[PDB]
């Protein structure tokens, strides 16, 4: 279903080429807003800041499946890179899914500490994340554990 | 942006508030020569559960008046028996622990009626509360005015607003928008009819805005609190303190 | 004069501004800050940093005992509102309400209640500099709160003060030993909460922070504490200091 | 990866021969996309397909 | 009543716009070149030819009072997509034009050789432009400010009457 | 001289509406951008296979808010999408200020995204 | 009557449409090959995941649980999401039809909470149900997928 | 370039909304101030270069009462004033001829002296 | 490419700070990084090792080859280069993948 | 007479270079998600007194 | 309307479709009426994005007869009484039948229907008219041939 | 020429347009590497007034495969005079383009038969000049108070005509600027006795 979407939507995309071409329009903005996040590669990749380097980047794909055997540490997306391909999923609605199987945000409170912080509301919440400073206190000065 | 007040309106026990406004109502009107009209139009008691949404609009028909004098207090008398006939038809599963008046006047006729059910508390507000604007809601309003008999009718006033915010940010956003159409009703409803591409669906009373678009319009009730105190009593909001102003926003 | 464009290029801005400290010797002080609360809430930032150079400079001169009681509310609430936009590491802000609360002593006193539950709040807000920012107001404010004679006040900044001392951000853990050392050097410290013998342990590992505020702040605080109160400290304690 | 595939440039004109991997190519002027052939009798001049 | 007002807008483009925008040292130059201009070796480049199977083109200069001596100069019309031809005397000017002559009766800025690709097909053009004494083709005189297409042996003049040409100029095609 | 208060009330009032833009004086301009989702609509026009026979080229030219005359050929871009009128060259003047403004309008957005998307727990 | 193949992971059978007795209508995993001339469905491609990498993605759950960091909790979590995310964004269709690698899903996130039920020194289901596991991050969960 | 140093930093700072841009007090001003013109520009050379930014509806070139020649400055009002915006800060500093513009914000006050010349300005622009 | 392997890593040994030092310098002065390159692949012709491991896959084991973090940028321009110029020459045909 | 400024041979809207486009591609390598969950994560201010046009709306 | 809120089509929504069918008669009668429901009252409702998804999803089971060809009944070509997005969900339905059964298939079963709104050759000349003008543009002219010989008949 | 199969991508065709499209705007838009080599300069700060310290008076195809040469002589001779050549490859931090101009005595391999002591003087000078100007901190150290003995038996001649056309260049950095700078004001303490000529160019 991706490859007949794409099929349809890079050839809308050539044809409001030449339309535009040929009559010394430019294209509006909400031609290409429905086919926005459609296409293999995507049509979004034909605007983003960087695609006049990009289009010197030459063998990408070979070079990241050489990765194995030169990094020990890889990335189990070899096979795509979205700065050529654009993110070729999405997934939010499966987090508001899952909230609601689960019964709802206050169902879901009712199991924790929200009451005891003194929190009026919840859709402020923000958890620590980490920051460049857990191990800024030493230097070499520091153990093996 | 938020009362420090009312955060124990929303602990786990079942609360109640009624408002007596718009029971007795009536029109002005003019007669075939030229005169004063009084006629009374269909009125309503408003009952809202302000954690769960539940609106329980028990309408009252124009027959009950037509036989009686001094209305104005026997009106306060008829919705006294209302909610008590209301609390009786809960199981007490469901019963509430208290009742809140928004009206002073009201705690005496209630409590003459609730004497069968002790343990339930009645007691008023130190808030202020813009429920006599609801009449002011659209769908709201049809129903009490296309009514022939006695009838109690429920509603949702939050519509779907809960399953992404609590219910202290959902009673926030009501009685921001029920004071935004009481002190100004036809400019507070250019505010939320401004786009006719979106919708309020069939059982929803409010337009189904997104996330952000209720952030905007948040912003722009307030300003409308905002500019029509100025209007009315002549300052510049440039001389409030910034406590004023939130006094002012909240009633 | 008092315009966004005036206030864009630094040089016009410090023309404009000692323009103003000048005639406000004659204008007066009340006339003058009358004046300077729009610049003070504007919704651009660099407007809104001119006027605070303006407010600090005239009250220097000229103190405050001309303002009336209602210049004296619309004066703080503007400071006020000019502490909660900033989003930049400016140092007026502070100088500025240091002027102010020097100024007027006593007359503070109703405006203390309300600025310490800003300053709670801001202490629990996700963006590290306005956290920074908020023990900062805190340290400008503790010789004018010890001068109210609020001293339930002073310890329940110190012991809220204690227990963010395990902030991992230095920039801000910083300004917290700061605010706890300025609270210290004010009180009985029998009568100080959490006592000193709770106090001076937890600052022992804090001298192995790396980062420069941490340290200079920490040293001043381990350095008041053994004039002060040497004998609240076991000492075997004192020499892992000397360590 | 280079090397690698230069390398295997030998072994598909080994198994191909000089003729067959012309067809698939294309001529050098204007050649072929994927799985493309200039006509039908290019295309079944050879079991290879 | 004799003036309404002295002072009176004038409403009409003077030399600085024009100037600036289409560059030369000093003088504007006139003919902007169309958007279908190509020089024949870009036109050979995209159909992809070696060179034995390329056309070119050259504008071989010979004198009026004599052809016998053979070029005056031979200038390969390849490279670029237009030639300016104009006025370069040789004893102080200013060079305006590629292709110079030592004619006094011609301006700095006299015709254009001006190359099109009109639906895939190269076509040589020629434009007077508006000089002062006038241009003739095939000792015919031509109107101005429009692209005449031009053959092969074709000779262009520099003056309107056969009194004041003293070099052609033959335009050849293979 | 309360005549005299008016005529120079006037002169103020002569002078702000001779100094204010026509664009201004007469509509929001929200809505000539919601005017392109009315052609958003019409996007819908197009797969219509009905469309095809009723559709003509009735070229109408290019006209401004108040109605006057515009630039033929495609311009270059503006932040309020404001179009050239038609006494303009075709010669793009600038010190460069708008594409560097476009640069930094496009940096506030990408920005937002990638707050929350390298954050590590 | 079969053509098969095996490509980048993927096992493909080929039917062409004349070949079988009775064209019935398939689910996902199943794809059309369209003659292109004509645009009509002239074959059908059946679909199913490689032997030797469902191998590969257990081989990969074991690593998970040997690693460094694989005693916090969140991490474990989180290097679930991007195995699981990066097996199902890659393969999509031949996940449906193939037996022996949803037996291997069922045992790898058996696994995985049973890392946190033991870190927490417990297996009682009253005090671990599903909110804990599955409640988004941004809610305080583990965000398990 | 005064103008143009203080968008730099107007544009740094992040501020990129127009109502809270240095801009905004001049909110209700159509006209701009053009200023270090070359001597040989004219009223309808004037409309060429400033029709980039939007459509002009006033112009006037100031030039003296006794020999007829340009100052070095005009006025010109547009349509909509957010062409102002435009003109100011993104034309400002433009060498044109050898010399650089100055564009401001501006009130305009006309004069009686250039009454006719209002007219003959006039009928040009009501042509488009 | 060279610097993404960074993006992620918390505490890095002696060998992984030379490593981004050398890259953080090649972006400070590219001009000189670019003369070295031409130098190696001119004149260098004797390499220093290559540290081999091997990663646990539990069905096989698989070698990671380490080069030396001063010829890797040398390299890294040289791949990028060499696909890019064979990518406009057309060496490789369709069919190869 | 006067020689155009070269356009390119499309043109766009201002808007296709103003989005972001691709900008969730600089990602950490374990986020599942494109942007916050709630909207108040993302906001700064949730409501700002504007003085400037709250006083020329009562004036 | 949970299937309009995807992207693209899929089978998993076809495949579930023809289970319930398939196993009692209500099933059938409630697929039945719905149709009638999505052309008649809710075509204005959709997106052109929506009328993919939904053209695909009632021409592929009215392709393999869980659906009857009588059910395209209701439909009728005209001037008046068609909507521009209901057009678009007959391009859509259309397309999808002929991609399944191939074109020579799908003109034995429009032959044994009896559909007269969309093949009219009783009369009324402009909507014989509009018919083959809207086939053709479809890419079904082979469609069109019988209507073809009534109009030049008339004419 | 038939596709056997579909299009699912971008076409072949409309790719090379956006490849050619990037080699075009590839000179107008400036690399962010391109960016750091303009910006070491001192003239990257400057106005237009700034820079006019620089006028200021200082005083027939034919195709078909071939296999390349088998010695590439060519490429290897072109490029040995801006890399390899002859230097200290060890004691500067970098070597510009420029440096090839102004100090070229050490750039140059006339190793013995130099031009009897004058001329093994006047190699010094510009080993020190180079030295001070890109050496690291233990040459620039040392090379600067050697520099300040050896100018008084130096002639004042040899130094300011040396030094002095280094502050001319427009490749110059900031840190540069500042050495050269600090060279001449040690060597004018110490000499005293200065000419005309040399005074103006100062």
């Amino acid at each position: 279903n991706e490859f007949l979407d794409s099929q349809r939507v890079w050839a809308e995309y050539a044809t409001k080429r030449q339309e535009a071409i040929q009559q010394n329009r430019r294209l509006a903005f909400e031609e290409l807003e429905g086919s926005w996040d459609r296409g293999i590669p995507r049509i979004s990749t034909l605007f983003q800041r960087d695609r006049h380097t990009l289009a010197y980047d030459r063998g990408h794909r070979i070079r990241r499946e050489f990765k194995q055997y030169s990094l020990e540490r890889n990335s189990p997306f070899w096979w795509t890179n979205s700065h050529h391909d654009g993110k070729l999923w999405n997934l939010n609605a499966y987090r508001t899914d899952v909230i609601q199987a689960l019964g709802g945000i206050e169902t879901i409170l009712e199991h924790t500490l929200f009451k005891g912080t003194g929190f009026n509301s919840w859709e402020g919440l923000f958890w620590e994340k980490a920051s460049g400073f857990e191990d800024s206190m030493q230097f070499k000065k520091l153990t093996h554990a | 942006l938020n009362s420090s007040n009312y955060a124990e309106l929303f602990n786990n026990d079942i609360k109640l508030f009624v408002d007596d406004t718009n029971v007795y109502r009536v029109t002005v009107h003019k007669t075939f020569e030229g005169n004063v009209a009084t006629k009374a139009i269909n009125g309503c008691i408003f009952t809202l559960n302000p954690k769960t949404g539940h609106l329980f609009l028990k309408i009252i028909h124009t027959s009950v008046w037509a036989g009686q004098k001094r209305l104005s207090q026997l009106a306060k008398w008829k919705t006294a028996e209302e909610v008590s006939a209301l609390v009786r038809s809960l199981p007490k599963e469901e019963q509430p622990k208290q009742i809140i008046v928004t009206r002073k006047a009201m705690l005496d006729p209630l409590e003459v009626h609730m004497l069968d059910f002790p343990n339930i508390a009645i007691r008023p507000t130190e808030l202020r509360l813009p429920f006599s604007a609801a009449m002011s809601i659209d769908k709201l309003s049809d129903v009490v005015m296309k009514a022939t008999e006695p009838q109690m009718v429920l509603f949702n006033i939050y519509d779907d607003w809960l399953d992404r915010i609590s219910s202290y940010t959902a009673f926030s956003r009501l009685t921001l928008l029920l004071r935004a159409l009481k002190t100004n009703e036809e400019s507070a409803k250019m505010i939320l009819l401004s786009d006719p591409t979106i919708t309020i669906k069939s059982y929803h009373l409010w337009p189904s805005f997104t996330d952000e678009q209720w952030i905007t319009i948040e912003s722009q009730m307030r300003d409308l609190i905002l500019t029509e105190y100025g209007r009315k009593y002549n300052v510049n909001i440039s001389a409030l303190t910034q406590t004023e102003i939130k006094d002012i926003i909240l009633g | 004069f008092w315009v966004r464009r005036v206030a864009l290029d630094r040089p016009l801005n410090k023309v404009v501004t000692y323009t103003t400290v000048t005639l406000a010797k004659k204008l007066g002080c009340s006339y003058t800050i009358d004046k300077l609360l729009t610049p003070l809430r504007d919704e651009a930032e660099p407007f809104r940093t001119m006027a605070v150079h303006a407010v600090t400079r005239t009250v220097n001169l000229l103190g405050t005992a001309d303002l009336d009681e209602r210049l004296e509310t619309r004066l703080i609430d503007a400071l006020l509102i000019a502490f909660q936009e900033q989003t930049n590491s400016d140092s007026i802000i502070f100088k500025g309400f240091g002027a102010v609360t020097v100024s007027l002593d006593i007359r503070m006193k109703p405006f203390l209640a309300p600025i310490v539950s800003t300053i709670l709040n801001h202490l629990k807000h996700k963006t590290p500099l306005v956290r920074q920012h908020a023990a900062d107001l805190c340290a400008i404010l503790i010789p004018v709160i010890k001068n109210c004679h609020e001293f339930e006040m002073l310890n329940k900044l110190n012991i809220i003060l204690y227990e963010s001392l395990g902030e991992v951000y230095p920039e801000v853990l910083g300004s917290i030993i700061n605010a706890m050392y300025c609270i210290t050097s004010v009180m009985d410290l029998d009568k100080l909460q959490p006592p000193i013998n709770q106090i001076l342990p937890t600052l022992t590992p804090i001298l192995r922070n790396k980062h420069r505020k941490v340290e200079v702040n920490t040293i001043k605080f381990v350095g008041l504490i053994g004039k002060l109160a040497p004998t609240y400290a076991p000492p075997k304690e004192w020499m892992r200091i000397c360590f | 990866s280079f090397i690698f595939q230069y390398y295997g440039l030998v072994i598909d004109l080994l198994l191909l021969g000089q003729e067959r991997a012309t067809d698939l190519a294309g001529p050098a002027n204007n050649p072929n996309e994927f799985m493309q052939f200039k006509s039908k009798e290019v295309e079944k001049a050879h079991p290879i397909r | 009543k004799s003036q309404y007002i002295d002072i009176m807008p004038d409403f009409s483009p003077s030399g600085l716009l024009e100037l600036e925008s289409n560059n030369k040292e000093g003088i504007a130059l006139k003919h902007v070149e169309p958007q279908d201009a190509i020089s024949p070796d870009n036109y050979m480049d995209m159909l992809g030819l070696e060179a034995r199977d390329r056309t070119m083109y050259e504008l071989v200069i010979y004198r009026k009072n004599d052809k016998d001596k053979g070029p005056w100069k031979r200038y390969d019309l390849n490279g670029r997509s237009c030639y300016l031809v104009g006025r370069e005397l040789g004893h102080t000017e200013i060079v305006v034009a590629d292709i110079g002559i030592p004619e006094e009766t011609s301006s700095k800025q006299h015709c254009v050789i001006q190359f099109r690709n009109v639906r895939g097909i190269l076509k040589c053009y020629v434009m007077d432009l508006d000089s002062s004494n006038g241009t003739c083709l095939n000792n015919v005189v031509i109107p101005g400010a429009r692209y005449i297409e031009l053959r092969s042996g074709d000779v262009l003049t520099l003056s309107e009457f056969e009194e004041d040409n003293d070099y052609e100029l033959i335009f050849m095609n293979v | 001289s309360k005549y005299e208060d008016e005529k120079a009330a006037e002169r103020e009032q002569y002078l702000k509406n001779l100094n204010m833009g026509d664009v201004q004086k007469l509509g929001i301009n929200v809505d000539a951008h919601d005017k392109k989702k009315n052609q958003t609509a019409s996007s819908l026009t197009i797969e219509d296979p009905a469309i095809t026979f009723t559709h003509d080229k009735e070229r109408t030219v290019k006209t401004s808010l108040l109605g006057r005359k515009l630039y033929d050929k495609p311009a270059p871009e503006n932040r309020f999408a404001i179009m050239p009128g038609s006494r303009w060259d075709g010669v793009h003047r600038s010190n460069g200020f708008e594409e560097k403004w476009f640069a930094k309008q496009n940096e506030i957005n990408e920005k937002k995204v990638q707050s929350y998307t390298l954050q590590e727990d | 009557p079969n053509l098969l193949f095996s490509m980048c992971g993927f096992e493909v059978r080929i039917l062409p449409r004349q070949r079988m007795e009775e064209v019935v209508s398939n689910d996902e995993g199943v794809w059309d090959l369209v003659d292109e001339r004509t645009k009509q469905r002239t074959a059908k491609a059946y679909l199913k995941v490689s032997e030797e990498e469902i191998k590969k993605f257990d081989s990969r759950i074991r690593g998970i649980l040997m690693a460094s960091g694989s005693t916090t909790f969140t991490k474990v979590a989180a290097k679930w999401n991007t195995s699981l995310i990066s097996l199902f964004t890659y393969f999509r269709e031949a996940i449906v039809a193939t037996e022996p690698l949803l037996d291997i899903l069922v045992k790898g996130e058996t696994r995985i909470q049973n890392r946190v039920k033991l870190g927490l020194n417990s297996k009682m289901p009253t005090r671990f149900p599903p909110a804990v596991f599955y409640t988004p991050k941004e809610l305080g969960g583990l965000g398990m997928i | 370039n005064k103008i143009q140093q203080i968008n730099d930093k107007e544009l740094q700072s992040g501020i990129l909304s127009p109502h809270q841009s240095w801009h905004n007090e001049y909110k209700d001003n159509a006209y701009i101030y053009i200023g270090n013109l070359n001597r040989e520009l004219t009223e309808g050379d004037i409309l060429t270069v400033f029709s980039e930014y939007g459509v002009p509806v006033d112009v006037i070139l100031s030039r003296d009462e006794n020999t007829g020649e340009s100052q070095g400055f005009a006025y010109l009002k547009y349509e909509d004033q957010r062409s102002t915006i435009l003109a100011v800060d993104n034309l400002n500093g433009f060498k044109i001829g050898g010399r650089a513009l100055k564009i401001d914000h501006t009130f305009y006050r006309p004069k009686r002296s250039l009454q006719k010349y209002y007219e003959a300005v006039k009928e040009e622009l009501d042509r488009d | 490419d060279l610097k993404d392997v960074y993006a992620s890593k918390v505490r890095l040994n002696a060998s992984e700070r030379e490593e981004l030092a050398l890259i953080e310098e090649a972006y400070d002065n590219p001009h000189d990084t670019l003369n070295r390159i031409k130098k190696y692949l001119l004149t260098q012709r004797v390499f220093k090792p290559v540290d081999i491991t091997m990663m646990e896959n539990y069905q096989n084991i698989s070698p990671v080859y380490s080069v030396d973090p001063l010829e890797k940028i040398t390299d890294a321009y040289l791949d990028q280069y060499l696909w890019y110029e064979a990518d406009q020459r057309k060496l490789f045909p369709n069919w190869i993948k | 007479a006067a020689k155009r400024s070269e356009q390119p041979d499309l043109q766009y809207d201002s808007r296709f270079f103003t989005r972001g486009a691709n900008a969730s591609a600089k990602r950490h390598e374990d986020q599942v998600y494109d942007n916050p969950l709630f909207v108040q994560q993302d906001i700064e201010s949730i409501y700002k007194t504007n003085y400037e046009k709250l006083d020329e709306a009562v004036n | 309307k949970s299937s309009l809120q995807e992207s693209t089509f899929s089978k998993f929504y076809s495949i579930l479709s023809e289970r319930m069918i398939t196993f009692h008669r209500s099933w059938q009668t409630a697929y039945n009426e719905t149709f009638e429901q999505n052309y008649t009252q809710d075509i204005e409702d959709y997106e052109t994005d929506q009328l993919r998804i939904l053209g695909k999803f009632w021409g592929h089971l009215i392709s393999y007869e869980f659906l009857p060809m009588d059910c395209l009944k209701i439909i009728k070509l005209t001037e008046e009484e068609s909507c521009p997005q209901g057009r678009i969900f007959i391009k859509f339905l259309f397309q999808e039948l002929v991609n399944e059964l191939g074109l020579d298939e799908l003109q034995l079963r429009l032959n044994s229907s009896k559909l007269d709104g969309m093949f009219p050759l009783e009369g009324d000349a402009e909507h014989i008219r509009y018919s083959i003008n809207f086939f053709t543009a479809i890419g079904l002219g082979l469609l069109t041939e019988d209507m073809r010989s009534r109009l030049t008949i008339i004419q | 020429s038939h596709q056997l199969g579909g299009q699912y991508s971008i076409p072949q065709d409309l790719r090379e347009n956006l490849q050619k499209e990037a080699a075009r705007i590839g000179e107008n838009e400036k690399d962010v590497l391109q960016e750091k080599m303009e910006t070491r300069t001192v003239q990257n700060r400057e106005d237009s007034y700034h820079k006019r310290r620089f006028d200021m008076k200082f005083e027939w195809d034919v195709k078909g495969y071939e296999p390349p040469d088998e010695s590439s002589t060519a490429v290897k001779e072109n490029s040995d005079s801006a890399l390899v050549n002859v230097e200290g490859i060890h004691d500067l931090m970098f070597f510009k383009p420029s440096d090839h101009k102004y100090f070229a005595d050490v750039i140059s391999k006339k190793p013995i038969d130099e031009l009897n002591k004058d001329e093994k003087k006047e190699r010094t000078l510009s080993m020190l000049l180079l030295k001070i100007k890109n050496g690291n901190t233990a040459s620039r150290r040392t090379s600067m108070r050697i520099l300040t003995d050896k100018a008084v038996t130096f002639g004042p001649e040899m130094i300011f005509n040396r030094l002095l056309p280094i502050l001319l260049d427009r490749s110059l950095e900031d840190q540069e600027r500042h050495l050269m700078i600090k060279t001449i004001d040690r060597v004018l303490y110490q000499l005293g006795d200065l000419t005309k000529p040399y005074v103006h160019k100062i």
